[PDB]
């Protein structure tokens, strides 16, 4: 009855989830024009800044990924941005969406770096500067957490949008349960939910960027 | 804010005595061409 | 009943939890009268800067608010 | 020989001078006397300009004119909005200091 | 081939003026109007659309892209628009660049 | 990338020369400058200052009282009263002045000439510790 | 069988062949995590 | 009965929640206090900031207290 | 009774509050102290914005304090 | 029942754990503020280290969030 | 019984309250490490503030602590 | 049963103390934000303490989110 | 029996106390870093100043520990 | 029984007590950042302070951790 937002959608018997999750590509076009129109304008400018921003601290095999990366961060940044959409199936809050983005990229990154990098992927596992008494189990807690690296990247999504997108829920609900009792009391919840709409914004934008950062960082320690 | 700025010390007499010290303290082989290659001569009025 | 004490309990426990985000915010707007009496001519920057971290603050404190409603007066 | 020359001329806007400089090489104790008593006259200048010759070699000279700042502006000064660390008492101390160092500089050109 | 100088003329960002135009005919200037009162208070009448949470967050979100719309819209217009011009005109000293070498050769 | 201008009144030591890291006893506290370094203008106090050289190896010079400006360009000014090597001093005397320095201070009770012999015992006590 | 192979596998060919291996491991290892998740259930 | 007895036990957990805003406030003043001892020429616009972080913090620490409030003598 | 046995654990609960009031006393104190070894001759003004602090936090853990006096003693 | 009940009573539990990150995101822009009033020309820099710092404290947090939803709703 | 009971778990509760007193402690004489190595010449007022803000702190402290003892061994 | 139930409790519990490796990750990066804002020459020294400093935080977080996992789903 | 239980309860309770001793004593010998990097020629005046505030974050972390060692095993 | 059941629960609370470790460890080493983008010839001395520090926070979050495992697995 809550929770409703987040079951999978389905449409006379069919898995709607589907048209839901392939629609974000179909909001980017291409073209091979030189002066193109001003959606293609604004959207080949956001690309190139946020390619600036990804990719340059990476040496060449890191900026391999820049394609993946990119890519990356705009269909995370679309499918959130969707989401505030009233009525709207947002595929991020699933946990399912989001641990097969976080663990394939994160296990191939783990892996890169131990193909080659083999004895410096083993040597990160500790910090160098450590002192002898305890270099044993402190390589532990790095094992440990490192395993703990993909999970927390799939989780660091799944709440940040599901309680979000709950919590407005909820003040709309509350705005309409004080919708005929205090006037007053109404407009000031309405406005609570107006800045909250707005934070609701940014914050997709920012988990958009942050999952592609971590990703990028992982990558770059492991090339 | 140091002491001596608090006594009323501008950072020039600060500097003064601090290069006087050094001087004192140097072996007496460089004191005197030290001492007097920077001993002050300018009189006021 | 055992289930609406168990509410109240659990309500009062998860409201806790905004006490991180009063120390946050005391924090973030701390520091902003420091930076300001630092550099006095970012005003703008420094403020957008605080409005960003006040909002994830309260972006935190009100996920614990509302865990509370929900458990209280929802579940 | 400077105050001898000007001093009919404008006494009434007149500091205070200094006399022996010339017969011995310059040094850096000359600019600290003459900077501590450029501070302990109480006056403290909106803004200050010394005036020298420059020496430009064995047969020309240029008669220059150095600026010298007081610790306000040099404060008020935007630029100085990316040196970090500093406030009246820093500033305050490098702006006399400078003093000393710009006398001593001028008196060996 | 040349890009057009214009979009579709829509009104109210939601309805294109073709249907207005398309109605105009047979129920006049209001007609449209009209009926979109009419299907509102059908559809919030019969409720088939709830009046629930979703409308009130609704219309926060709605309030909140309009107002962004009406204030950081002209902006971005001519925003591209630079962009497109500094293009150009790069592009045309770099024409001329290459002329001037050519003749001094 | 380091402009690093180590320069007494009468001496010239480095003059835009290349280092990597310098170390400066500054009246707020002791740190290190490299590339870069945030711009910072201060005064020092007496002690230390250890120029690493782009080679690897540190020449070790003793400030008096200086300046120090590190700018957006990564010039580094250091002005200092007073340069020295550390051979150029003794021992001996620098100890019996700090001693005598102390006693006329507990001698000594007006409050201008007392932090006169402060002053004097700093100086004295930064050089006692940079002897050995 | 033909733009399937012109449009979509030549440009893509560069990265799902040299790029995406170790992504392609990770995509198995995300295979075997849910199923092993399905199954006990 | 039960349920005067959980509804003690959340209005007490509840109020716990205090303990943030009061660091909030501590930190918003003693950063002021160093912000003044840095520039003591802005003081109008350091007090400004301070007002304001310290009403969030309270803003913050009422809600709790509130909650404490609701559960205690009103639900 | 259950009654009385709750409202002593609500007022142990309550009691907790205080530890924020006594780490933010910690912080404004600490704080004077450094913002006094960066200026000492704004002393009057610093301890002023110091006993404003102090005066803040200790209005937070009162009300903690006064809490736990009102759920046990009188309610 | 007495499930039900503990089960509240652990969810509001796990959910305090939120007032770390609240706090953790607090000091992260406050730094902030705080470094880019000390240098305004590494700004990009500064934020990016921000984003990445605000992520590991969100981590946490969402780390209790869904462990109070965890225990409440699934288990 | 249910009454001694509930004395020990409010006992412990109460004296939970001390931590906060550790950290402003802490804090406290951290600063005064700070503050200093800062200016090492007011070491008397410098150590005057740090014995009073101790003090408040142990204040606080010690208010919770006979608060556990007056719960426990009176009440 | 009652021992289902006190795990739940005890899990909620052991989760709480995940507040101190939020916190303690949000001041390293804090600090970090700093003292590259300080000299940003060092940024592979001063990025590699913060591994080194988050390593260990996230190490006693860890440590209370398997005791939590310990107690709920193991004893 | 049920005072058995309540003993181990209260013991639990008591001992999470300690929190705050090794927060202050995190930040203790942080403050200390920083003040030897800022003026390390008074190793000894820092590192006895060090000691102190150490000591007094240990009084109080061992009144927390003999509190739960004292309601456990003596009463 | 209504034995073991508490003592799960005072296991959880003990280990609560890790927190303020994992803050103090996380604070101690932030300042080594900043330390060391202070004064980057202290290296050693720094790090042994750095290793000092941890060492203590370490023992009080053993402390809580072993009082876990002695009312959990041994009482």
């Amino acid at each position: 009855n809550l929770f409703a937002s987040f079951i999978a959608p389905t449409i006379l018997g069919l898995p709607a989830a589907v048209l839901i999750i392939l629609f974000p590509p179909l909001l980017i076009p291409t073209s091979k024009y030189l002066i193109n129109n001003r959606l293609i304008t604004t959207q080949q400018w956001l690309i190139k800044l946020t390619s600036k921003q990804m990719m340059t601290m990476h040496n060449t095999k890191g900026r391999t990924w820049s394609l993946m990366l990119v890519s990356l961060i705009i269909f995370i940044a679309t499918t959130n941005l969707l989401g505030l959409l009233p009525h709207s199936f947002t595929p991020t809050t699933q946990l399912s969406m989001n641990l097969a983005m976080a663990i394939p990229l994160w296990a191939g990154t783990v892996i890169m770096g131990f193909r080659s990098k083999i004895k410096n992927a083993l040597a990160h596992f500790l910090p160098q500067g450590t002192p002898t008494p305890l270099i044993p189990m402190l390589v532990i807690i790095e094992t440990i957490s490192l395993l703990i690296q993909p999970m927390a990247l799939a989780v660091r999504l799944t709440a940040n949008i599901t309680a979000g997108h709950l919590l407005m829920h909820l003040i709309g609900s509350a705005t309409l349960a004080m919708s005929t009792i205090n006037l007053p009391s109404t407009l000031i919840i309405f406005t609570i939910l107006i800045l909250l709409t707005i934070l609701e914004i940014a914050v997709a934008l920012i988990q958009a960027y942050v999952f592609t950062l971590l990703v990028s960082l992982y990558l770059h320690d492991n090339t | 804010v140091a002491y001596w700025r608090q006594a009323g010390l501008s950072y020039i007499r600060y500097s003064q005595i601090c290069a006087k010290a050094v001087r004192d303290a140097l072996k007496t082989e460089f004191k005197a061409n030290a001492e007097k290659t920077s001993g002050s001569n300018v009189k006021i009025v | 009943d055992i289930d609406t004490a168990a509410k109240f309990i659990g309500a009062g426990a998860a409201t806790v939890g905004v006490a991180g985000s009063g120390a946050g915010i005391g924090t973030v707007f701390g520091s902003l009268i420091i930076g300001y009496a630092r550099n006095p001519s970012l005003k703008q920057q420094l403020f957008s800067y605080a409005i960003l971290g006040f909002a994830l603050s309260e972006a935190m404190g009100l996920f614990c608010l509302m865990v509370a409603f929900l458990i209280l007066f929802a579940m | 020989k400077i105050r001898g020359i000007l001093y009919r001329t404008h006494s009434d806007q007149f500091l205070v001078a200094f006399k022996e400089v010339g017969r011995k090489p310059p040094t850096f104790g000359d600019a600290s006397v003459i900077a501590l008593e450029l501070l302990n006259s109480g006056y403290e200048f909106d803004e200050g300009s010394i005036i020298f010759n420059k020496f430009r070699s064995v047969i020309s000279y240029k008669t220059e004119e150095k600026p010298i700042f007081s610790l306000n502006t040099v404060a008020s000064a935007d630029s100085m909005s990316i040196y970090d660390d500093i406030d009246a008492d820093v500033l305050q101390n490098y702006q006399e200091y400078n003093l000393a160092n710009i006398i001593y500089y001028s008196l060996k050109e | 081939p040349p890009l057009p100088e214009y979009g579709g003329k829509v009104r109210y960002g939601l309805i294109p003026e073709e249907f207005f135009q398309f109605l105009y005919p047979k129920t006049g200037v209001t007609g449209p109007y009209v009926l979109g009162t009419g299907l509102i208070l059908y559809a919030l009448s019969k409720e088939i659309y709830v009046i629930s949470a979703e409308t009130f967050t609704a219309l926060s979100v709605l309030g909140v892209m309009v107002y962004g719309i009406k204030k950081y819209g002209p902006f971005v217009a001519d925003f591209a628009d630079k962009l497109n011009e500094q293009k150009l005109a790069q592009l045309e000293e770099a024409k001329q660049a290459s002329i001037q070498h050519i003749q001094n050769a | 990338q380091m402009s690093f201008t180590f320069a007494s009144p009468t001496q010239v030591f480095f003059n835009g020369a290349n280092v990597r890291q310098v170390d400066v006893p500054t009246l707020t506290g002791a740190f290190g400058i490299l590339a870069a370094h945030v711009p910072t203008l201060q005064v020092l106090r007496p002690g230390l200052v250890v120029v690493h050289a782009e080679d690897g190896t540190t020449s070790k010079y003793f400030v008096s009282s200086g300046s120090i400006a590190v700018n957006a360009d990564s010039s580094v000014q250091l002005l200092a009263e007073e340069a020295v090597t550390l051979d150029m001093l003794d021992l001996g005397a620098a100890k019996a002045n700090l001693e005598k320095a102390q006693a006329e201070l507990v001698g000594t009770a007006d409050e201008a000439t007392r932090a006169e012999i402060q002053i004097r015992i700093e100086a004295n006590e930064a050089l006692v510790k940079a002897l050995e | 069988l033909q733009s399937i192979i012109k449009n979509i596998w030549i440009p893509m060919k560069p990265y799902y062949t040299k790029v995406y291996q170790e992504i392609w491991i990770g995509m198995g290892l995300m295979g075997f995590i849910v199923y092993k998740i399905r199954a006990a259930d």
